[PDB]
RNA sequence: GAAAUUGUUGAAAGGGAAGGGCAUUUGAUCAGACA
RNA sequence: GGAAUACUGCCAGCUGGGACUGAGGACUGCGACGUAAGUCAAGGAUGCUGGCAUAAUGGUUAUAUGCCGCCCGUCUUGAAA
RNA sequence: AAAUAUGUAAGAAGUCCUUGUUACUUAAUUGAACGUGGACAUUUGAAUGAAGAGCUUUUAGUGGGCCAUUUUUGGUAAGCAGAACUGGCGAUGCGGGAUGAACCGAACGUAGAGUUAAGGUGCCGGAAUACACGCUCAUCAGACACCACAAAAGGUGUUAG
RNA sequence: GCCCUGAAAAUGGAUGGCGCUCAAGCGUGUUACCUAUACUCUACCGUCAGGGUUGAUAUGAUGCCCUGACGAGUAGGCAGG
RNA sequence: GAGAACAGAAAUCUCCAGUAGAACAAAAGGGUAAAAGCCCCCUUGAUUUUGAUUUUCAGUGUGAAUACAAACCAUGAAAGU
RNA sequence: GGUUGCGGCCAUAUCUACCAGAAAGCACCGUUUCCCGUCCGAUCAACUGUAGUUAAGCUGGUAAGAGCCUGACCGAGUAGUGUAGUGGGUGACCAUACGCGAAACUCAGGUGCUGCAAUCU
C-alpha cells in the first residue's frame, strides 16, 4: 500500500550539496537570533535532531522563542481556504537570517538620509520607488558604424 | 461497483469563493510556548516597571 | 500574407557602459506594414546574433520604394522553404515591374505550387538580372524574344444581366 | 487620479468591421489581438 | 456579459428600521432620522442606528456601570444615554446625581437614580435638551455576557461549554474529558 | 345539473398524425376614445 | 533641377441622401449670438396641413403562408429515446 | 540545470536618541525582554485595482459525476481504466459547427435602431456565379478544425525544384 | 505539389442536399457583403445602492423625489404575493 | 600493490596507496572520517512531573517525533552531551 | 614581509614531479628518576634544551602538469519552456506569433584571501 512517513519524498531535498558534506562550519553556530528576527528555513540532513518537516523547506518565518540550541519559528501555513499559525522548533543548523529585509532596511536608512539631507537644503525629494520607465529618445551616430546588412541564410546539412 | 477514487477538481474554485483569508496579524501576539524560565522573570520585570509609574504618579 | 511594402529596418543591441555604440545591423524586409516588419526583423536577427528584442532596439525603419516603378524587369529570386518532410533552397525567376510586385507573386506561387504558407518561406535574395542571357528559367525567356506578339483566343465577355438575346461570340 | 476618474470607455463594434477573418490571432498574423501600435487609432475610431 | 467581481443585488446587511412594531419606538425613529439628516452631529447617527437594534444587541446597562462611567476624568456632569433599558443594582451603595436618558428604566433603577436627586429622561426629552447630543456619554451594555455565547465555537481544545441539559458528574465528563479516559478534549 | 364522452345543426381546415412559437393576409367578432 | 500625384495621418472645414427615437412637463443650469434690444439648435419635439370619426386603426378568434417547435413526469454523467 | 509554478519583504504595529524594571542572563548595570521621556508626517516609502472592509450565529442541498487542451500511469488498443492544473457540461438557453450535453462564438429582464462574433455569401438560404496568381481531370476526383479515418510502397500523368 | 494505383462487406444513400470542372475543387492574397439573447445608444419592468424631502392649510414617511449600476440558473435558501 | 619459513586462490606478519569505493539489526533512501564506523573505559537519561510543538488532521484521536520548564542521575579534565 | 598559537571562509587552499628557503619560530632531535601508556617509551607520559639537523615536516617557487575557481555577443538566442490559433500533417510530429531561456562545448584569465595575539635581520 501507500507510504507517507515523516521524511517521505525528501531524497534530494535533504541531500547535502556536491562536495559539501561533513562538519558544519562554526559560523552557523556563532550567529545570534532574537525574537522578531526573520529567518529562511532549510534542512541540514546531517543534523537529524530539531529538523523542520519537509513542508517548511524553503519557507520563511519570524522567530518567536530563543532556547538553548534552537529557535521557535512561527510560519503561517494555509490549509483549506485559510491560514493557521504554526510554531516550529528548529535547531540553529536549519535556519539562517533572511536577506528578504536588507533592501528595505538598507533603503530605510538611506531614505532617512536624503530626507534630512534634502530638507536641510530646501526640500524637493521623491523617495518612493518607481518601475522601469520606458526609454527616452536618443540619436545614434553612424560614424565608424555604417549599418551592416544581413540576409537570411540557405538551408544546409553539415553532419 | 468501482468509482472515482480521488480528485482535487473544483477544490480551489471552492477555496476561492470565500477566499484564502490572509493570516490576520496582531500587535502583541501570544507567548504560547515561549521559554518558561524567561516568562517567569519577564513577569516580575513587568510587575517592577509598573510599580515605577504608579510611583511616578505620586 | 498581404500586399507588400519593402522596408529597411535597422537595429542594434542596447547600449551598455563598457559597450556604448553597438554595431548596427540592417535588413531589407518585405511585409505589409511596419508592425509585421519590425517583428520579422527580430525574427531573423535572433537566427544570426545573440540578441532578442528585449535587449535590443530598432534604430530606424524606412520604406523603400521601387526606383523605376514603370520599367519592366526580370527578377532573380532566391528562397528557402519548408516542406512537409524537409527544408529546401530554390531559385525562381519573376518578371514584373517592382521587387514588391515580384515578392507578392512569389508567395502566391510558393503557395500554389508547393503549398508553402508565409511562415515557411525565407526570401534569401531578390535581385534584378541585368543582361538577358543570364535569365535562366524558360517560362520567362519566352517573353524576351524580339518583336514578340500574341493573340488571346476565345474571348469571354462578362454578362451584366442574367438573360442574353444573342448567343455570344468568343471572337477577339 | 486622472485616469481612474474616467470610467472604462464603453465602445461599440467597429463600424468598418475588424479587417480580419479571425480576431483571435495576433495582429501580426493577420489577426486582431496584441499591440498593433499606431493602428489602434483606426480601430478605436471605428468603434467610437 | 460582465465578468462580475462581487455578488449582484446584494443587500447592505444593516437594519434600516427597527424590526419592532411599536408606535412610540417608530416615533423616536421619526425624530432621530430627521435629526440625522439635518444636523452634522455624529451622535444623532449613532442613536438612530441603536434604535434599530434587536434585544440581544441592546444588553441592559446597570446603574452601577453608569456610576462607573461618571467616575471618568472630566465626566461627572455629563448626561449619560442608554438606548435600551437601565437596570438597578444593589451592589453599589452610593449613587451620584446626574441625568440619564434611556429607552426604559426599571422600577428600581428609576428609584435609585431619582433618590439621589438625579433625573430619568426619555430619548426625546434628550433630543430637545441636546440636539447635537452635546455633553453626552453613550453607554452600551455587555453583549457577549449572554448565556448563548458560552457555546459558540464549541470544539476540541476550544474550552467552550457543552450544550447540555442535566449537569453533574456522569454528564459528559469522562472519555475525552480526562487524561485517564481515552484522552482530553 | 360540470367534465370525460355522444347526437343533431352551423362554420372551417385537412397530399403519411395533430397540437405549439414570432409575424402578417383573409374572414368572423368586439371594446374604447371622439364631439 | 523643379513640380505633380499616390499612400498614411489631421481639421473644434463645409455640405447632400436615408432610417429608428421624441423619454421629460411652469421657471431654476452651463452657455452661444448680438453695440444693444433681444435672440437661440444652450438641463429630452414642435410648428403647419390633410383624411377618418368609423370596425377605419386596434383587440380577440378561426384559417392560411414564411421560418422555427421531438413527450411529459422521473432516476441518471447522459432521455425524444 | 531551466520555463511554469512557490516562501517572505516593500514602514506609524516604522526608524533614531536618552535611560527605568527583573527573581532571567553576564566577569560585570553586562545582556535579554517590556517600558518612561525626545526627534521626523502623506512621494510615509513600488505598480494596478477596490459597488468598501472586518466579524458572529445558525441552517439547506451535496457527498454516483462526466468532458476538452496541456502534463500523465496501466493497457496492442478502446466512445477503455486511472491521476495533475485550468476551463467547461451536469445546472444553460442564444449564434455557428446540417445533425449532436461538453467544440467555436457568446452566457439570457420586456423592446426599438445600429454594429459585429464564430461561421458563411451558385441554388436550397439572408449574403459578390466578386476580384487576383497558380495548381488539379480521377471508367469509384475533391471539397474546411473537434469530426465521423487510411499506410508502407509505386507512376515516363502533370507541376515547380 | 495536385492527380492516379495501392483501396474488400453486407436494405438504397449521402462534401447536409442539388449540383459543380480557367469550379461551386485545392493553396494563397485583396475587397465588399449577410447575421446572435453579444457590443453601442434609447424607452419601459424589477433588483441593489447613494442622495434629497415632516412645514402647515389635502389624500399613501412602510411614503414622495433625484441619481447610478445590475438582471442565466437544477438541488437548495429566503422574500413579496 | 609490494614484501616474510611450512603457507597453497584463501591462515598470520609489515609497509605503501586509499573521499569512503566499507560499516552503522533490518527494506530503501538520506546521513556520517581525529565519526555516526572499529577497539577499550565508566555507566542506566530506556528514569521522575506535567504542559507546548511538528507530521497524518476535523487542524479530533492514536502512533511517532521536536524544543523547553521542574527533579534526580550518568559520563568527561572540561565545554558539553 | 617571515614565523608561531587560536581562527573565519573551507581546493585560487587539493594532487603529481622537481628546486629554493636568511633570521627568529616551528620541527626533527637526546634521556627514562618521577606521573603516565604500551606486545614495542614507535604512539602516548614525563625530564633536558643540554648533546645534534635543515634531511624530512613547514613555507615558497617551477610545470604548453591533473584538479579546482572565474569570465566571455565561445557555442546558443540553440535545447527546453509559459501563452495563442477552425495553423501544416493520415499520423508520428512540425512551423509560426507574444515571452522566458539552459547544459555540454570552446577560448581566455587565475591558483588561497583574511582576523586576533606574540615574535623576528
Ligand atoms: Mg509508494
Ligand atoms: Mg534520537
Ligand atoms: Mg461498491
Ligand atoms: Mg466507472
Ligand atoms: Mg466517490
Ligand atoms: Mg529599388
Ligand atoms: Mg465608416
Ligand atoms: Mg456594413
Ligand atoms: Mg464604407
Ligand atoms: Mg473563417
Ligand atoms: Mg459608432
Ligand atoms: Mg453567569
Ligand atoms: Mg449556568
Ligand atoms: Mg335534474
Ligand atoms: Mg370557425
Ligand atoms: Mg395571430
Ligand atoms: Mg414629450
Ligand atoms: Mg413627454
Ligand atoms: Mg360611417
Ligand atoms: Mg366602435
Ligand atoms: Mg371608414
Ligand atoms: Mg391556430
Ligand atoms: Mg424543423
Ligand atoms: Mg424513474
Ligand atoms: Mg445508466
Ligand atoms: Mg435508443
Ligand atoms: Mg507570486
Ligand atoms: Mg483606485
Ligand atoms: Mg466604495
Ligand atoms: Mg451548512
Ligand atoms: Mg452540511
Ligand atoms: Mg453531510
Ligand atoms: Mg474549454
Ligand atoms: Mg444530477
Ligand atoms: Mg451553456
Ligand atoms: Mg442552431
Ligand atoms: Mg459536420
Ligand atoms: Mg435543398
Ligand atoms: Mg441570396
Ligand atoms: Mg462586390
Ligand atoms: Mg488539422
Ligand atoms: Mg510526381
Ligand atoms: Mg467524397
Ligand atoms: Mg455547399
Ligand atoms: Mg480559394
Ligand atoms: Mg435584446
Ligand atoms: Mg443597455
Ligand atoms: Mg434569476
Ligand atoms: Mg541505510
Ligand atoms: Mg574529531
Ligand atoms: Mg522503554
Ligand atoms: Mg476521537
Ligand atoms: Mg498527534
Ligand atoms: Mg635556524
Ligand atoms: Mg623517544
Ligand atoms: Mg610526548
Ligand atoms: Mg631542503
Ligand atoms: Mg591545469
Ligand atoms: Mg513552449
Ligand atoms: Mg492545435
Ligand atoms: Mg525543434
Amino acid at each position: 500500500g501507500k507510504s507517507h512517513g515523516y521524511r517521505s519524498r525528501t531524497r534530494y531535498m535533504f541531500q547535502r550539496d556536491f562536495r559539501k558534506h561533513g562538519a558544519v562550519h562554526l559560523s552557523t553556530y556563532l550567529k545570534v537570533y532574537k525574537v522578531g528576527d526573520i529567518v529562511d528555513i532549510k534542512a541540514n540532513g546531517s543534523i537529524q535532531k530539531g529538523m523542520p518537516h519537509k513542508f517548511y523547506q524553503g519557507k520563511t518565518g519570524v522567530v518567536y522563542n530563543v532556547t538553548k540550541s534552537s529557535v521557535g519559528v512561527i510560519i503561517n501555513k494555509m490549509v483549506g481556504n485559510r491560514y493557521l499559525e504554526k510554531r516550529l522548533n528548529l535547531r540553529v543548523e536549519h535556519i539562517k537570517h533572511s536577506k528578504c529585509r536588507q533592501e528595505f532596511l538598507e533603503r530605510v536608512k538611506a531614505n532617512a538620509a536624503k530626507r534630512a539631507e534634502a530638507k536641510a537644503q530646501g526640500v524637493a525629494v521623491q523617495l518612493k520607488r518607481q518601475p522601469a520607465q520606458p526609454r527616452e529618445s536618443r540619436i545614434v551616430s553612424t560614424e565608424g558604424n555604417v549599418p551592416q546588412t544581413l540576409a537570411p541564410v540557405p538551408y544546409e546539412t553539415f553532419i | 461497483a468501482k468509482s472515482k477514487n480521488h480528485t482535487a477538481h473544483n477544490q480551489t474554485r471552492k477555496a476561492h469563493r470565500n477566499g484564502i483569508k490572509k493570516p490576520k496579524t496582531y500587535k502583541y501576539p501570544s507567548l504560547k510556548g515561549v521559554d518558561p524560565k524567561f516568562r517567569r522573570n519577564h513577569k516580575h520585570a513587568l510587575h517592577g516597571t509598573a510599580k515605577a509609574l504608579a510611583a511616578a504618579k505620586k | 500574407m498581404a500586399h507588400f511594402k519593402e522596408y529597411q529596418v535597422i537595429g542594434r543591441r542596447l547600449p551598455t557602459e563598457s559597450v556604448p555604440e553597438p554595431k548596427l545591423f540592417r535588413m531589407r524586409i518585405f511585409a505589409s506594414n511596419e508592425v509585421i516588419a519590425k517583428s520579422r526583423y527580430w525574427y531573423f536577427l535572433q537566427k544570426l546574433h545573440k540578441v532578442k528584442k528585449a535587449s535590443g532596439e530598432i534604430v530606424s525603419i524606412n520604406q523603400i520604394n521601387e526606383a523605376h516603378p514603370t520599367k519592366v524587369k526580370n527578377f532573380g529570386v532566391w528562397v528557402r522553404y519548408d516542406s512537409r518532410s524537409g527544408t529546401h533552397n530554390m531559385y525562381k525567376e519573376i518578371r514584373d515591374v517592382s521587387r514588391v510586385a515580384a515578392v507578392e507573386t512569389l508567395y502566391q506561387d510558393m503557395a500554389a505550387r508547393h503549398r508553402a504558407r508565409f511562415r515557411s518561406i525565407h526570401i534569401l535574395k531578390v535581385a534584378e538580372i541585368e543582361k538577358t542571357a543570364d535569365v535562366k528559367r524558360q517560362y520567362v525567356k519566352q517573353f524576351l524574344t524580339k518583336d514578340l506578339k500574341f493573340p488571346l483566343p476565345h474571348r469571354v465577355q462578362k454578362s451584366t444581366k442574367t438573360f442574353s438575346y444573342k448567343r455570344p461570340s468568343t471572337f477577339y | 487620479q486622472a485616469n481612474n476618474f474616467l470610467w472604462p470607455f464603453k465602445l461599440s463594434n467597429p463600424s468598418g468591421g475588424w479587417g480580419v477573418p479571425r480576431k483571435f490571432k495576433h495582429f501580426i498574423q493577420g489577426g486582431s489581438f496584441g499591440n498593433r501600435e499606431e493602428f489602434i487609432n483606426k480601430l478605436v475610431k471605428s468603434m467610437n | 456579459g460582465i465578468d462580475h467581481t462581487s455578488k449582484q443585488h446584494k443587500r447592505s446587511g444593516h437594519r434600516t428600521a427597527p424590526k419592532s412594531d411599536n408606535v412610540y419606538l417608530k416615533l423616536l425613529v421619526k425624530l432621530y432620522t430627521f435629526l440625522a439628516r439635518r444636523t452634522d452631529a455624529p451622535f444623532n447617527k449613532v442613536v438612530l442606528k441603536a434604535l434599530f437594534l434587536s434585544k440581544i444587541n441592546r444588553p441592559p446597562v446597570s446603574v452601577s456601570r453608569i456610576a462607573r462611567a461618571l467616575k471618568q476624568e472630566g465626566a461627572a456632569n455629563k448626561t449619560v444615554v442608554v438606548v435600551g433599558t437601565v437596570t438597578d443594582d444593589a451592589r453599589i451603595f452610593e449613587f451620584p446625581k446626574t441625568t440619564v436618558a434611556a429607552l426604559r428604566f426599571t422600577a428600581g433603577a428609576r428609584a435609585k437614580i431619582v433618590k439621589a436627586g438625579g433625573e430619568c429622561i426619555t430619548l426625546d426629552q434628550l433630543a430637545v435638551r441636546a440636539p447635537k447630543g452635546q455633553n453626552t456619554l453613550i453607554l452600551r451594555g455587555p453583549r457577549n455576557s449572554r448565556e448563548a455565547v458560552r457555546h459558540f465555537g464549541m470544539g476540541p481544545h476550544k474550552g467552550k461549554a457543552p450544550r447540555i441539559l442535566s449537569t453533574g458528574r456522569k454528564f459528559e465528563r469522562a472519555r475525552g474529558r480526562r487524561r485517564s479516559k481515552g484522552f482530553k478534549v
